[PDB]
């Protein structure tokens, strides 16, 4: 279902692209994964514990 | 774990990447071939190492 | 209050002088080392990724 | 809101209380970041006490462990609302949604 | 500049002595006048002790010897 | 006896983001130039961001001005999202007065001679009450890269009124940068190439002016590599 | 205040013997560090005007799979050793060289004929090692003034004809440099930290040195910039 979902959007069935590297500005080989991972901050802060 | 790695991957060889079994002459300018992209990072060559 | 002399100051009394690093349990007599410092902004100690 | 979630979003955040889930289902009368004046539907009022809703958010105050709780209007003015829905955004709420 | 001591434990064979001469050394320096004996490149006094034993001339025995001497003067 | 590329369009595709073209290159100065500008261009670029804002009747960012929708805090972010393009002097101080229900464009500021907003429908708050009012005084100066409240509030010890809020500066234009270097055509002979720019935009800075500035500002770097 | 940069204030150029340099500048604004190493190394190590041995044909030798007695060496290694060979040329665009010589004993650079305009930077070199009273050498060597890095890659096909056979190739290194790193460390000015330091670390084969290495690579960017501003 994921496979079929991405081809309805226009992105690469294996989940993979390819990226460049931001110094360089040369192909990283062997393509990598991208997505959008929903992240979280945690109270444990630099300034409340140094 | 990251440099074992980046080891692993840099010190192998595929069977038929660019610059197969090109002779070169010494480590410095196998660098400069992996640099400027006329031969993938591991195919299989013969170099003189002193 | 931070006047811009203890920067130079504080280089010049930091340069060799080795600080004592240690995480909290401690096991074996490598749970505590030494280093020479660097002074960086931020707020987190940073660490060799050898060690 | 987090792209992919779990459906359950919507009781968490409904039933944690934080926010101000709306009780007799009318149409808004006047929004404001401080409080929200709804008009009451017809049939789910009483004969006497008839009067409208006032829902008085919460604005900028502490928690117990520092983190600052607040509430945001979501409805806009003139809209219909339904009984058992939300209105104020709470902390980390999004459209009545756990978004944390 | 000084980043392993291991010269000077070449030179001084306990790696204990090691830390004992040189404390002796700095003392000398940071405390009593006693200018070095290499070209100090803003290193502290500890890190030129541990030079001047890498140059080895410096050790327990010079120690001895230059204090006697001077105390008898 | 290389060759040197030149512009030779300028494509405007939208009122965003436009798509520039440099030909021809030589083998190789396609992707080296092409990175070199794409650092650049989203490194070094004059904005014209927010700085300072001053509601009238507000003491600190965390109340709420009675009849207006949104959190000071808020309203002071779609604020931080202005675009607006100055000529003249490097700061101005753009006004805000509003009254009535309905929303509260960019447009209702002041258009200073000097001044020209780039999107009037830029919403920053809704009103919700008949005579409900506010009025704001901004301004807005260049500035370069990032450069938070953090900073410039260490900046200066003279006393600042107790309510000049202050947001933090996006001094920057370009907002995505790609670059797709291509097959040539030049006189009776190939192995030349394209570089093809594609830079989005508040809108603020033309795009042909934009790569001509990040040229400029290379050749003045590498003024010191030539002499040693 | 707004197109006011920093420029590279002190210019280390400390140098390990004649050919391997190391250049540090400092400060750099914060993200130039890589924007310059990046470009220069590019160019230099892609695109450099030099001079270098293309093609050989040994007198006796129709293949590399073969060989010639006398000689210690091999048709391969032979072929390394003129890879190695660091030739600069005067106003000759490309010129052929003679290297006959018979003898028991090494045959080293400076035993090939000099042929005017065209100059050795190394008399010192090495190419092959003779050991029989009869064995000889007998190549016709050739240098050709070119524009980067360029490997045999399908060349033997690539003419339209058949090359005479003995026409051996050799992957030509035209550009003078060997080897180019740059690095990036944060230095500081008095007050700003987040700031960049260019370390470059550079050498030549020795037809010309580090210096106008750097110097002729800026050139070349710096004119391929000039088209616009």
């Amino acid at each position: 279902e994921i496979k079929e979902l991405l081809k309805l959007g226009d992105l690469p069935t294996s989940g993979q692209i390819r990226l460049y590297d931001g110094r360089t500005g040369e192909q990283f080989e062997r393509p990598v994964t991208v997505g959008y991972m929903y992240m979280l901050k945690l109270n444990h802060l630099v300034d409340d514990k140094m | 774990q990251d440099v074992v790695l980046g080891l692993y991957y840099m010190t192998r060889d595929c069977v038929n990447a660019k610059g197969e079994g090109m002779v070169l002459t010494g480590p410095k300018e196998a660098e400069r071939l992996y640099r400027s992209g006329l031969a993938s990072l591991h195919a299989r060559v013969k170099v003189r190492i002193t | 209050r931070e006047e811009a002399v203890v920067w130079d100051i504080l280089d010049e009394v930091i340069r060799e002088h080795p600080v004592l690093l240690n995480r909290a349990p401690t096991l074996h007599r490598l749970g505590i080392q030494a280093f020479e410092p660097v002074l960086i902004e931020g707020k987190a100690i940073q660490l060799h990724p050898l060690v | 809101k987090p792209l992919v979630g779990t459906g359950m979003e919507r009781a968490v955040a409904v039933d944690s209380g934080v926010t101000a889930v709306a009780k007799r289902g009318g149409v808004v009368q006047y929004v404001d970041a401080s409080r929200i004046v709804i008009k009451v539907n017809e049939d789910e009022m009483y004969p006497g006490e008839a009067g409208i809703d006032i829902y008085n958010l919460t604005k900028y105050t502490r928690s117990n462990q520092n983190t600052c709780i607040n509430q945001m209007p979501c409805v806009s003015l003139g809209e219909p609302v339904e009984r058992g829905d939300v209105l104020a955004d709470g902390p980390s709420t999004d459209l009545g949604e756990l978004a944390l | 500049a000084r980043v392993t001591v291991q010269d000077a434990v070449e030179k001084i064979g306990n790696r204990f002595d090691l830390v004992l001469v040189a404390a002796r050394r700095a003392r000398q320096m940071q405390v009593g006048g006693k200018d070095p004996l290499v070209p100090e490149e803003n290193d502290k006094t500890t890190v030129i002790a541990l030079r001047e034993i890498e140059e080895g001339l410096i050790n327990n025995q010079i120690l001895d010897v230059r204090e006697r001497q001077e105390q008898q003067e | 006896e290389f060759l040197k590329p030149r512009l030779v369009d300028i494509e405007q595709v939208s009122s965003t983001h436009a798509k520039v073209t440099l030909e021809p290159l030589e083998r190789g100065f396609g992707h080296t130039l092409g990175n070199a500008l794409r650092r650049i261009l989203l490194s070094s670029m004059p904005g014209c961001a927010v700085t300072e804002v001053e509601i009238d009747g507000v003491l600190h960012e965390y109340s709420t001005k009675e009849g207006v929708q949104e959190d000071i805090l808020e309203i002071l972010l779609n604020l931080k999202g202005l675009a607006v393009r100055v000529q003249g002097k490097d700061e101005v101080i753009l006004t805000l007065n509003k009254s009535g229900i309905g929303p509260v464009t960019a447009a209702d500021i002041t258009h200073d001679g000097d001044v020209e907003i780039v999107k009037p429908q830029h919403v920053i708050c809704h009103l919700t009450d008949e005579n409900a009012s506010i009025s704001m005084r901004i301004k807005v100066q260049r500035g370069r890269g990032y450069v938070p409240a953090s900073t410039r509030i260490h900046s200066e010890e003279d006393e600042r009124p107790i309510g000049r809020l202050l947001v933090d500066a996006c001094y920057s234009p370009v907002e995505r940068i790609a670059y797709n270097v291509e097959a040539a055509r030049v006189e009776q002979r190939t192995d030349l190439d394209k570089l093809v720019i594609e830079m989005e935009t508040n809108g603020t800075i033309d795009p042909e002016e934009a790569i001509r500035r990040a040229a400029t500002i290379l050749a003045e770097q590498l003024e010191a590599f030539v002499d040693l």
